[PDB]
RNA sequence: GGUGAAAUUCUUGGAUUUAUUGAAGACUAACUACUGCGAAAGCAUUUGCCAAGGACGUUUUCAUUAAUCAAGAACGAAAGUUAGGGGAUCGAAGAUGAUCAGAUACCGUCGUAGUCUUAACCAUAAACUAUGCCGACUAGGGAUCGGGUGGUGUUUAUGACCCACUCGGCACCUUACGAGAAAUCAAAGUCUUUGGGUUCUGGGGGGAGUAUGGUCGCAAGGCUGAAACUUAAAGGAAUU
């Protein structure tokens, strides 16, 4: 839990409400930074990977360290086919045609 | 002038002898 | 002129003037042939044997105790190596630093001297080929260095 | 002979796709196809399994690493930062 | 200074000279007798020594090498021989 | 016999702060600026406009119980430009008017073990 | 600096290399002062130092691993664990502790 | 104290618990004042710094320092008076033996009592005879890291 | 011409050291070049301390003095500090009196 | 806040000063100097590891192994470039308050790329000591770092300090009857009393590091690089 860590550590896969079984920092290679405690009023502050902050309670769970598999956005999809192979596993949201058409 | 800005004028015309003399076939 | 760094000093030796010397010593050469070959069962580092007797015994130079230098002494009784005395140490310095260069690899300052000292490896090699103390065309490359220096 | 001058792996693609869309790729898959130092034996027997899985052919150990390495750049600073933290509570 | 006698100098110049720049150059080191405090035999160790050579039976200490002169540092003597 | 406040003036350039506090720190008393007393904005560095600031600061503190004080001055401080100006020499005499009880007058201008380089460009703010 | 101290063990006396030849020796007491790497699998880091506690010999933990003990003995391949049989002229067996 | 010529060695005091309208502070550490250091600096001399982390009887893990300048000795002709610069990394480990070896040990009722009459500086007079005797050496800072928790028990030794 | 022997900056045989910046104009100058001076002042005015510090129990406590080291530059020194020129053959001393 | 004055901005949404603190990145002040290491650009917090380098001691060892280098190579501050990371401070582009007849110039507040690093890149700078390397001679002194020697020296066997030295460094001072057009110089001296080796470069200024190609670089750009035509001085030094 996030009261058994002291300040400055670098956690991920924590849960919003205690019992959620992991809801944030689940993606391929991110992290939530602890940005300040308070012993009383048992709600810790954090640092979310986009620009927002958040206050959650100390009974939230959480794994330590950044998620593996990250840093994959750097290579281009670079042809049509191995972009089509990517979406075919996930959902039908591709090709997205345009609105002036 | 100063020879720092005589050199700046004679370096940004080498992007004009290189450009418009090239496509002019 | 030091040829690689900008020193100018003279930190060297100065042999005495006398040839016949030193008018105190005991029995001459005929106990001192093998008295150095006795130690030379330890290898050995051949130019070092002049200085390990000297600080302990009166041996002062090879001109005094016998009438020969310690290449012509040591070779005749079947001891002297193939690559005898300095180029064995000079490529030993070459093979030592290239092991350091396969690790950290950012040393632009320290592989500078490996292009510098290997200009010394070739130079003493093709002196030794010119006088044919080492046979000519001398296959030398640092791939098989540790099988050559050992 | 020498096969190709500066194309390298991207002769696979050929004339298409542009320059910088092939330059930025080819630096990265030499960190993907090629082997590494398996730290549980020392020998060079680890290659890619999947998207971030780096198994070893001997030793049967799989390392969950980055997408094109076994330890990334952001992965380097966290492992130092953790044993920063283990000696404000232990030592 | 306009005149000297270079062949016949004084006596206080040679001590102010060096190993390597006298009229006819010679050494400053000198072979030297020490017998051990324990043993009786003399190994001719000289004070401008090297690696710490000692007597052959009881090699306790006879010389310690430094940046300059090695030293006796204990017990018996130095003759000068 | 006495009870000690901490005067601890801040006589930076283009301003002058002064406020007595408890030595606990987290119970301050009545800060007063160069803009409190007189208003022309030329008067941020006059002598007699700097003495009036400590004048209202002093007799307000005796109404609470601050009899003795610990003056411990501060200039601009840090990589901010380190030197005392027209306040610390001048307005400390405006604590002597009360006969108020002083001590320990040296500075707490913080000292950069050089870091996080200054402003004004490399070449400097030429006029 | 024990890396020079291991560099004269081999030229002065007898030894072994590899796992099986070390534990070939500990089962008749002829071994002394087995040397252990650091990235050996910790089963066999303990499976020999258990009986090394029973066969009276002392243990050393070389800080490097398999591919670091190879150059500190002179050979040019991996070596996990070095037993030395006799090092009769060497600065090792008394200089520990 | 009132013994005023200890006008150096500035002290912070940890105020911990209010003992029934008579709150009694606990120990925090030590500083100098911010100019006794600077009133010792001077050109044509050599400097030092050193530090360590160290435990105590409990685990008030703290990080002390030590500063020591260089004396103009007797019969000086030079103005410079600089030390060896290989002995600087021979003094800074022996002094970082004695500032260690008193601590790891040194309860905060006896590390405190050693630190007030500056007993420790007399040891450098007696054990840094090696390379240079010294001029003024002082400890200059102690600051904690790891007070374990509130510790209502052992605070009660400090009272009237 | 070479209007001074060490024309710039008291620097012979090293090339480059670091810059350290001026205080008032904040020009960047290398620290070997422009200006040394210590400026000790005091920290009190004309004190009249016998009744300034009769209030100060633990009497007068300090004779309080501060230290400041400065770094001017070449381009701003002669607009405060009184040299502003020197002649040809008098540029030779180093002690200030 | 801010300067000589004024404001944008931040303000009873509690700022600015304060106190307990954490973080995040860059930077190692004060010592720090006529002082060091490095081939040159450069290199200042602690310790460890790796291999390297100059100096000195030598009554070791080889016996001309050497100097300078066309071609061909390694390193090479800053700004740049490609793609990642962490993005505190400063801060070209930009917006804004003032000044200005005039400000997209100086000043004041914000501020993107950069700054730092990891893989790769161009190879330029006042990359200056405007003084190519090797060698040997020719004035006097005082300091200074490193090594060594010797002093019945001081401090308490050791270290530091003093003294007389010596060798190699960075320089300095006093003068030079020599050299230099002069400023200046222990080398710019041993040169019309005209010869110790060896590499490179320059011939009046502009046109012009331009054009044409060659050639390297992904790019900015680099190395090699003329001519037509034009004009009688541009320059160096010190005097009033
Ligand atoms: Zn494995
Ligand atoms: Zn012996
Ligand atoms: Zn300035």
């Amino acid at each position: 839990p996030l009261g058994s860590v002291p300040e400055g550590t670098i956690v991920s896969n924590v849960e919003e409400k205690p019992g959620d079984r992991g809801a944030l920092a689940r993606a391929s290679g991110n992290y939530v930074i602890i940005i300040g405690h308070n012993p009383d009023e048992n709600k810790t502050r954090v640092r979310l990977p986009s620009g927002a902050k958040k206050v959650i309670s100390s009974d939230a769970r959480g794994v330590i360290g950044v998620i593996a598999g990250g840093g994959r956005v750097d290579k281009p999809l670079l042809k049509a086919g191995r972009a089509f192979h990517k979406y075919r596993l996930k959902r039908n949201s591709w090709p997205k045609t345009r609105g002036v058409a | 002038m100063r020879a720092k800005w005589r050199k700046k004028r004679t370096r940004r015309l080498k992007r004009k002898r290189r450009k418009v003399r090239a496509r002019s076939k | 002129g030091r040829m690689h760094s900008a020193g100018k000093g003279i930190s060297s030796s100065a042999i005495p003037y006398s040839r016949n010397a030193p008018a105190w010593f005991k029995l001459s050469s005929e106990s001192v042939i093998e008295q150095i070959v006795k130690y030379a069962r330890k290898g050995l580092t051949p130019s070092q044997i002049g200085v390990l007797l000297r600080d302990a015994h009166g041996v002062t130079q090879a001109r005094v105790i016998t009438g020969n230098k310690i290449m012509r002494i040591l070779k005749s009784n079947g001891l002297a190596p193939e690559i005898p005395e300095d180029l064995y140490y000079l490529i030993k310095k070459a093979v030592s630093v290239r092991k350091h260069l396969e690790r950290n690899r950012k040393d632009k300052d320290a592989k500078f001297r490996l292009i510098l000292i290997e200009s010394r490896i070739h130079r003493l090699a093709r002196y030794y080929r010119t006088v044919a103390v080492l046979p000519p065309n001398w296959k030398y490359e640092s791939a098989t260095a540790s099988a050559l220096v050992n | 002979a020498k096969r190709t001058k500066k194309v390298g792996i991207t002769g696979k693609y050929g004339v298409r796709y542009g320059s910088s869309l092939r330059r930025q790729v080819k630096k990265l898959e030499i960190q993907q196809h090629a082997r590494y130092d398996c730290s549980f034996c020392g020998k060079k027997t680890v290659k890619r399994g999947a998207a971030g899985i780096w198994t070893c052919s001997c030793c049967k150990k799989t390392v969950a690493g980055g997408a094109y390495t076994v330890s990334t750049a952001a992965a380097a600073t966290v492992r130092s930062t953790i044993r920063r933290l283990r000696e404000m509570v232990e030592a | 200074v306009l005149v000297q006698d270079l062949l016949h100098p004084t006596a206080a110049s040679e001590a102010r000279k060096h190993k390597l720049k006298t009229l006819v150059q010679g050494p400053r080191s000198y072979f030297l007798d020490v017998k051990c405090p324990g043993c009786l035999n003399i190994t001719t160790v000289f004070s401008h020594a090297q690696t710490a050579v000692t007597c052959e039976s009881c090699s306790t200490i006879l010389c310690t090498p430094t940046g300059g002169k090695a030293k006796l540092s204990e017990g018996t003597s130095f003759r000068r021989k | 016999s006495q009870v000690f406040g901490v005067a601890r003036i801040y006589a930076s350039f283009n301003d002058t702060f002064v406020h007595v506090t408890d030595l606990s720190g987290k119970e301050t008393i009545a800060r007063v600026t160069g803009g409190m007393k007189v208003k022309a904005d030329r008067d941020e560095s006059s002598p007699y406009a700097a003495m009036l600031a400590a004048q209202d600061v002093a007799a307000k503190c005796k109404e609470v119980g601050i009899t003795a004080v610990h003056v411990k001055i501060r200039a601009t401080g840090g990589t901010r430009t380190k030197t005392p100006g027209p306040g610390g020499q001048a307005a400390l005499r405006a604590l002597a008017r009360s006969g108020l009880r002083i001590g320990r007058i040296e500075d707490v201008t913080p000292v950069p073990s050089d870091s996080t380089r200054k402003k004004g460009g490399r070449r400097g703010r030429r006029l | 600096s024990i890396n020079q101290k291991l560099a004269l063990v081999i030229k002065s006396g007898k030894y072994t290399l590899g796992y099986k030849s070390t534990v070939k020796s500990l089962r008749q007491g002829k071994s002394k002062l087995i040397i252990i790497a650091a990235n050996t699998p910790v089963l066999r880091k303990s499976e020999l130092e258990y009986y090394a506690m029973l066969s009276k010999t002392k243990v050393y933990y070389f800080q490097g691993g398999n591919n670091e003990l190879g150059t500190a003995v002179g050979k040019l391949f991996r070596v996990g664990v070095v037993s030395i049989l006799e090092a009769g002229d060497s600065d090792i067996l008394t200089t520990l502790a | 104290q009132g013994s005023e010529d200890h006008s150096f060695r500035k002290i912070k005091l940890r105020v911990d618990e209010v003992q029934g309208k008579n709150l009694l502070t606990n120990f925090h550490g030590m500083d100098f004042t911010t100019d006794k250091l600077r009133s010792m600096v001077r050109k044509w001399q050599t400097l030092i710094e050193a530090n360590v982390t160290v435990k105590t009887s409990d685990d008030y893990v703290l990080r002390i320092f030590a500063i020591a300048f260089t004396r103009k000795q007797a019969n000086q002709v030079k103005r410079h008076s600089y030390a060896q610069s290989s002995h600087i990394r021979a003094i800074r480990k022996v002094i970082s033996e004695i500032l260690t070896k008193e601590v790891q040990g040194s309860t905060l009722a006896q590390l405190t009592s050693k630190l007030i009459p500056e007993v420790i500086n007399k040891e450098i007079e007696n054990a840094t005879k090696d390379i240079f005797p010294l001029q003024n050496i002082h400890v200059r800072k102690v600051k904690l890291l790891k007070q374990p928790k509130f510790d209502v028990g052992a605070l009660m030794a400090l009272h009237g | 011409p070479k209007k001074r022997a060490s024309n710039g900056r008291n620097k012979k045989g090293r090339g480059h050291v670091k810059p350290v910046r001026c205080v008032n104009c904040s020009k960047s100058i290398p620290k070997d070049k422009a200006i040394k001076r210590m400026a000790i002042r005091n920290i009190v005015e004309a004190a009249a301390v016998r009744d300034l510090s009769e209030a100060s129990v633990y009497p007068e406590y300090a004779l309080p003095k501060t230290y400041n080291k400065l770094h001017y530059c070449v381009s701003c020194a002669i607009h405060a500090r009184i040299v502003r020129v020197r002649s040809r053959e008098d540029r030779k001393n180093r002690a200030p009196p």
